[PDB]
């Protein structure tokens, strides 16, 4: 059934699994008419589609064109996911087929599983897991193939950058989202930590900076800090 | 008018025929039913005034045979068996009339109900859900298990329903998913009413008898295929109009005819919130909406 904080080593034993976030997909700029009358405007998209031992992110990208003429655009960008994640799955080798899918909303349920028929026995579960992958287009370089797309495109990237050769898969999950949770709750304030010192740079190859051991720990700990102080703001304690 | 006699009453039951229902106490003389209108399926059901647990009762139709009721105190239940000499039947009934043993069907003149609940239900139709072919009536009781329900367990003693669901291969053609899932017009019309029903009259006899069996017999698997094959219709955007107008009469008279007390487990409140309020037809069963609302607005 659903996944949360009792059953999370799960995430990294070795039956594929793949996180599928779709809170990107369908993407607006809400704005004024000439007539005083609100309208949107679309932009590009994605699907974050996530191995969580491996770091591997098959990120499809939603181009504007999809919604052309369409009509209930929330409601077809969840179908529409489950049609890419269902097509992906479709193009993998077998031995690379997933075990089980969970979706991080749970409105992708039924449109997974509609979509999924012909493959019984790969789970599509949620979880209660409040995850952090909405700010997947904070990442710079992530956010820049996004919007750069003038087609439908898939990218691979690993999220974990290297880090799995010195760190496990748990601990590389636990960085990602706190990075992640960091960068979706002061998004300046979160990418002011991760640059500040120009002398760590990103690899041409690589999504975040090359930190020693050392450096992660600093890094660590101000975001920490940055979530914590932000949170007895909203609240006021 | 037809008549099923009793051999005898040697237990104390609530004795049910169709929508009507009489006490017998222990070892009283009670030798059947007479009167019994020509023309309907009907169904004659059981209650021991000890076990209030097993309602059991049979289904059948007095133009194909001459059927009589008799307690086996072997297996512990009244049967119903078929009298295959026609001479000996016709004298005992003629017998336990004179001396005046049998209730009348007590139907009112003016009083369309058992019709209006069985309109589309065929003895044909319920022999082929209900597998006996030895018989020509059939047996029904509180804890059979659907085909559907088995599948999720002795398959001669199942309600051999036609299996529906949502989320099947069957309701969901290839490159359709959300369409047909959103719109199930195709699985209504193409797959269910031309492929499998045949006709609208098929699709609504079983759906009667599924409430039927659900009122009678308190059986959950036919409440939950009633339940389905309302909500397959009312989440089709395309229906023909003949259809959804004698839906809504079906609908009314069941409605009409629950028990006001048995609404809490026989209805479910999503299904009929869904298919008033939210579906494409919910604007298309003004009786039923109507009567909903007036005898069970807590439901809503």
């Amino acid at each position: 059934g659903a996944m949360n904080s009792s059953n999370y080593a799960e995430l990294f034993n070795n039956d594929i699994k793949l996180f599928v976030d779709d809170t990107n997909v369908y993407r607006v700029t809400v704005h004024k008419t000439f007539e005083g009358n609100v309208a949107t405007k679309a932009i590009n998209g994605c699907i974050f589609t996530l191995n969580p031992k491996t770091g591997h992110l098959f990120l499809k990208i939603i181009h504007t064109s999809v919604w052309a003429g369409q009509k209930r655009l929330s409601q077809l960008a969840k179908w529409k996911t489950a049609e890419e994640v269902s097509a992906l799955v479709r193009s993998l080798p077998k031995e690379e087929q997933p075990k089980q899918i969970i979706v991080t909303r749970k409105a992708m349920l039924d449109p997974l599983e509609v979509h999924m028929l012909d493959f019984p026995n790969i789970a599509i579960r949620p979880t209660e897991l409040r995850l952090p992958f909405s700010a997947a287009m904070s990442i710079d370089k992530l956010s820049d193939v996004v919007m750069k797309a003038t087609e439908p495109q898939m990218v691979l990237f690993n999220i974990y950058d290297d880090w799995l050769d010195r760190i496990s898969s748990y601990t590389a999950f636990s960085r990602l989202t706190l990075l992640l949770r960091a960068l979706k709750t002061n998004e300046e304030s979160a990418k002011m930590i991760l640059l500040s010192d120009p002398t760590i740079t990103i690899k041409s190859y690589h999504l975040w900076p090359s930190f020693t051991d050392e450096q992660w720990i600093t890094i660590e700990s101000q975001m920490r800090d940055l979530i914590l102080t932000e949170y007895g703001r909203k609240y006021n304690v | 008018m037809n008549t099923v006699p009793f051999t005898s009453a040697p237990i104390e039951v609530t004795i049910g025929i169709d929508q009507y229902s009489f006490n017998v106490k222990e070892n009283q003389p009670f030798h059947g039913i007479k009167d019994i209108p020509i023309g309907h399926v009907h169904v004659i059901h059981f209650q021991h005034a000890d076990n209030s647990s097993m309602r059991y009762g049979y289904w059948f139709d007095c133009r194909m045979g001459n059927f009589y009721i008799q307690y086996d105190p072997k297996d512990g239940l009244y049967k119903m068996m078929e009298e295959r000499d026609g001479a000996k039947f016709e004298n005992i009934v003629h017998n336990f009339k004179e001396r005046q043993m049998m209730v009348s069907y007590p139907k009112i003149d003016e009083d369309d109900t058992w019709y209006n609940l069985t309109e589309f239900v065929q003895m044909d139709k319920i022999r082929k859900i209900v597998r006996k072919d030895e018989n020509q009536f059939s047996y029904v009781d509180s804890s059979m298990t659907t085909v559907q329900e088995n599948e999720l367990s002795d398959p001669a003693h199942s309600l051999n329903y036609t299996v529906i669901n949502f989320k099947s291969r069957e309701a969901i053609r290839p490159g359709h998913e959300m369409e047909d899932f959103l719109d199930k017009s195709y699985y209504l019309n193409t797959v269910m009413l031309q492929g499998i029903f045949k006709n609208s009259s098929n699709y609504f006899g079983e759906l009667q008898f599924a409430f039927l069996n659900a009122m009678f017999f308190g059986n959950y698997g036919s409440s939950l295929q009633w339940h389905a094959m309302i909500e397959l219709i009312c989440s089709s955007a395309t229906v023909p109009k003949h259809m959804l107008d004698k839906l809504d009469e079906i609908l009314y008279y069941q409605i009409k005819t629950l028990p006001e007390q048995y609404s809490d487990i026989l209805l479910n409140e999503r299904v009929w919130n869904i298919c008033l309020y939210s579906s494409f037809q919910k604007n298309s069963l003004h009786n039923t909406e109507k009567i909903m609302e007036n005898k069970y607005p807590e439901l809503l």
